[PDB]
């Protein structure tokens, strides 16, 4: 029992990354102890698009990835595989065969402020859409006019990032919500992450 | 490469600044607004600067998108609405002129008092303290010298800044390629780009007409029996062949009609269905009026209120330590804020208004998945309509017969009906001539068929036959009469309660086509009907996407204003009142004057 996973820090840390630069955890070889993923009991959708969560903390696979990050409360649905909008396309990308776990909870008592918590950004504005499980945390002027933009924010010429306003007022569907979003690898190796020995 | 889709990023950039703006000025608003301090007045002057900059700034970013090649309805239509120039078009001197004569017109009418020369301590403003002299007192002599003071001292005195505002407005709209500011008040209805659904700005002119020749017979009963029960109430002053006296109709300008209910009540000895006294007996709170407001909506199919609404709104007056506006109003701060600001007491009123506040709500709610620009009414008559329908269907006696206010042992004799419907008719077509009359001769002075010489002469003359009101006393050119109501001198378009007025009896008819309704149109409750909640969901969550016509069209089932369901609605009245004034004259004759 004294191995087990760093969930309980990837879960439970007190700073998320935004959603253009999420923050990826390899958990490479310690016991996987799916069944403590209930850090927070209210999941607002814990949906898992490979194997069942009652057989997840069954299978051995050799490398997990956990990727973080807080997006809104109506763009949590763009978290899965064949979607659209600005996560999907420029922010986070997830590719159709995915194989893993999505697990979103609303956050709006931590990552909220009354007068506007301006910490987390997402790519507006792109040339191209995002390949999946790759990220852009480029701050490059986007030219959406055909004049060069050189360098200088102004007119046809957007700075790409927009920031997440995120206030304790606003509706379930502007509100924050904490993703993790989990990658099972399964390759041509040894499986070092297993299932708790019960 | 194309215009079309630098506009289309354009809007997606000025979609979330414009939102992350609106709502920190409307927070700022309402914390002014429940919060009556110092601070918080700054606090609302600073957000609401910071939006209006943003605003013209983004307008004058969008000028440079011709919107001629953009071949797409929703883009084009939001880069219109935002490529308004407004007021910036005319020089910085005359555009200042302008500002300052409204400002002074705002003043002047909030300042407006009245000036008593036989006691220098009689002053009054148009504060309820002179209201109850225009809607309570049994006096023709005091009642006209109220009317004539305040036309004199009020409406003389607003004569030249009048003069002038009409020629600025009218710069400023041909400045702005319109051949008038009526033209640019009837731009609210116009609608082009979608085949089949246009709708142009003069065709206004001709279908409000239109559907007022089709008024005439049950408003010209309606006055006839008004004026009837004024003779017993004033004798030998009315002149039953004549018109009404201007300043007896229970209101400063004859607006609605509703004071004089206490004065041409049908039938006395009966009395209104009253469930006040009812659900302060079963220990009712504002909590609980809401709560039976959502539950209606629900039943009807509509979803319940967010969570955050009842949090965050403000339902009971604070005013312990404290200070708030008692108007009710319903908040759309952005970004899934709803909320409702109303001192709400115990009182059949106030579940009344609920219900219209919480369908404001609903509306908001509705459409608030269009974008920012987009997310308003159809036009400027949906969401006042679609909030009175609300209260037309919660007031009916077979609601109130299930919500337990009125025990289930009412009996509806049929002399009831026609008192609910003579006191609903006193406010709602005792209003139709009025708002009709006012709007056709401002639109008149604004386009130049009434000059300058005779702006009197022609206001009365069209208010002695459109409305059949007649003044007491000649007023000459030096008063301005039709300058002394609110929202003439405040740059606010009034045939939006006429439109408002016809659509709210379109809607409730078509609702009640969808709930199976059975008997009379005045007897309908669309509760339990989740046809007719979804049938008006449909045209709610459109917003301004789709034009106006089409979003009618998604629920009356006809893409024109229709007047046929208010002469439905007031059937019962209107055989009442045909059968009622025999043996008495219908109609009026322009050619008295009771000075004369
Ligand atoms: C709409 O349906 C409701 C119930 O679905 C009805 O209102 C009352 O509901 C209570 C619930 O305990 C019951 O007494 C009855 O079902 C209803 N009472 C009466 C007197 O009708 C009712 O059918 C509808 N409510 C309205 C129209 O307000
Ligand atoms: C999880 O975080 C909380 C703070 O929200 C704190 O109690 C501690 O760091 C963690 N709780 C545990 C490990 O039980
Ligand atoms: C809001 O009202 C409260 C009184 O209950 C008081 O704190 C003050 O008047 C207002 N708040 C602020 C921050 O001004
Ligand atoms: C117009 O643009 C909007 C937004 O890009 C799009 O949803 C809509 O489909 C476009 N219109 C047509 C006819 O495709
Ligand atoms: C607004 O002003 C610009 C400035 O040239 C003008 O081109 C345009 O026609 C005006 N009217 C609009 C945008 O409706
Ligand atoms: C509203 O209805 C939903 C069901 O869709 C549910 O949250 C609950 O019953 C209601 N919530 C509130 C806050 O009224
Ligand atoms: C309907 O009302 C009339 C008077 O308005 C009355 O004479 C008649 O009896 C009523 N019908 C009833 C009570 O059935
Ligand atoms: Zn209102």
């Amino acid at each position: 029992i004294t191995n087990l996973c760093p969930f309980d820090e990837v879960f439970n840390a007190t700073r998320f990354a935004s959603v253009y630069a999420w923050n990826r955890k390899r958990i490479s070889n310690c016991v996987a102890d799916y069944s403590v993923l209930y850090n927070f009991a209210p999941f607002s959708a814990f949906k898992c698009y490979g194997v069942s969560p009652t057989k997840l903390n069954d299978l051995c696979f050799t490398n997990v990835y956990a990727d973080s990050f807080v997006i809104r409360g109506n763009e949590v649905s763009q978290i899965a595989p064949g979607q659209t909008g600005n996560i999907a396309d420029y922010n986070y990308k997830l590719p159709d065969d995915f194989t893993g776990c999505v697990i979103a909870w609303n956050s709006n008592k931590l990552d909220s402020k009354v007068g506007g918590n301006y910490n987390y950004l997402y790519r507006l504005f792109r040339k191209s859409n995002l390949k999946p499980f790759e990220r852009d945390i480029s701050t490059e002027i986007y030219q959406a006019g055909n004049k060069p933009c050189n360098g200088v924010a102004g007119f046809n010429c957007y700075f790409p990032l927009r920031s997440y306003g995120f206030r304790p007022t606003y509706g379930v569907g502007h509100q924050p919500y904490r993703v993790v979003v989990l990658s099972f690898e399964l390759l041509h190796a040894p499986a070092t992450v297993c299932g708790p020995k019960k | 490469s194309t215009i079309e889709e630098q506009a289309k990023t354009f809007l997606d950039k000025f979609n979330h600044e414009a939102e992350d703006l609106f709502y920190q000025s409307s927070l700022a608003s309402w914390n002014y607004n429940t919060n009556i301090t110092e601070e918080n007045v700054q606090n609302m002057n600073n957000a609401g600067d910071k939006w209006s900059a943003f605003l013209k700034e983004q307008s004058t970013l969008a000028q440079m998108y011709p919107l001629q090649e953009i071949q797409n309805l929703t883009v084009k239509l939001q880069l219109q609405a935002l490529q308004q120039n407004g007021s910036s078009v005319l020089s910085e001197d005359k555009s200042k002129r302008l500002n300052t004569i409204l400002n002074t017109m705002s003043t002047i009418y909030s300042t407006g008092k009245v000036c008593n020369p036989d006691n220098p301590q009689e002053c009054l403003l148009l504060e309820p303290g002179l209201n109850e002299i225009m809607a309570n007192s049994l006096d023709y002599n005091e009642r006209l010298w109220a009317w004539e003071s305040w036309r004199s001292e009020v409406g003389k005195q607003l004569r030249p800044l009048y003069e002038e505002y009409v020629v600025l407005k009218n710069e400023m709209a041909r400045a702005n390629h319109y051949e008038d500011y009526g033209d640019y008040w009837r731009g609210d209805y116009e609608v082009n780009g979608v085949d089949g659904y246009d709708y142009s700005r003069g065709q206004l002119i001709e279908d409000v007409e239109h559907t007022f020749e089709e008024i005439k017979p049950l408003y010209e009963h309606l006055h006839a029996y008004v004026r009837a029960k004024l003779m017993n109430a004033y004798p030998s002053y009315i002149s039953p062949i004549g018109c009404l006296p201007a300043h007896l109709l229970g209101d400063m300008w004859g607006r609605f009609w509703t004071n004089l209910y206490s004065l041409t009540v049908p039938f006395g000895q009966k009395p209104n269905i009253d469930v006040t006294d009812a659900m302060v007996d079963q220990a009712w709170d504002a909590q609980r009026i809401f709560k039976e407001a959502e539950k209606f909506f629900v039943s009807v199919g509509l979803p319940n209120m967010t969570q955050g609404f009842w949090e965050n709104s403000m339902l009971t007056d604070p005013g312990n330590v404290q200070k708030a506006v008692c108007h009710p109003t319903a908040w759309d701060l952005g970004k899934g804020d709803f909320r409702i600001l109303m001192c709400t007491k115990v009182t059949m009123d106030d579940f009344l208004t609920a219900h219209h506040e919480m369908g404001h709500i609903q509306y908001d709610m509705a459409y608030a998945a269009q974008p920012f620009l987009l997310r308003n009414g159809a036009n400027e008559g949906f969401h006042e309509a679609v909030g009175e329908i609300m209260s037309l269907s919660a007031a009916t006696p077979k609601h109130l017969k299930s919500i337990g206010l009125l025990s289930p042992d009412f009996q509806e004799d049929n002399e009831t009906e026609i008192n609910f419907l003579l006191k609903q008719a006193l406010t709602i077509v005792g209003t139709l001539p009025f708002t009709y009359m006012l709007e056709k001769w401002r639109w008149m002075v604004f386009k130049g068929e009434i000059p300058k010489d005779q702006w009197m002469k022609k206001w009365w003359e069209m208010k002695r036959e459109i409305v059949g009101v007649v003044e007491p006393v000649p007023h000459d050119e030096t008063y301005c009469d039709p300058a002394s109501l609110f929202h003439v001198s405040n740059d606010y378009s009034f045939i939006r309660y006429y439109t408002r007025t016809l659509y709210q009896f379109q809607f409730q008819e078509a609702l009640c086509q969808a709930a199976k309704h059975e008997g009379p149109l005045h007897k309908c409750d669309i509760s339990n009907s989740t046809e007719a909640g979804q049938k008006l969901f449909n045209m709610l969550r459109l917003g301004k996407s789709e034009p106006w016509t089409l979003a009618l069209e998604n629920v009356v089932g006809a893409k024109n204003m229709n007047v046929r369901p208010l002469l439905n609605y007031f059937e019962p009245l209107f055989t009442w009142l045909k059968d009622q004034n025999k043996n008495s004259f219908v109609g009026w004759s322009t050619d008295w004057s009771p000075y004369a």
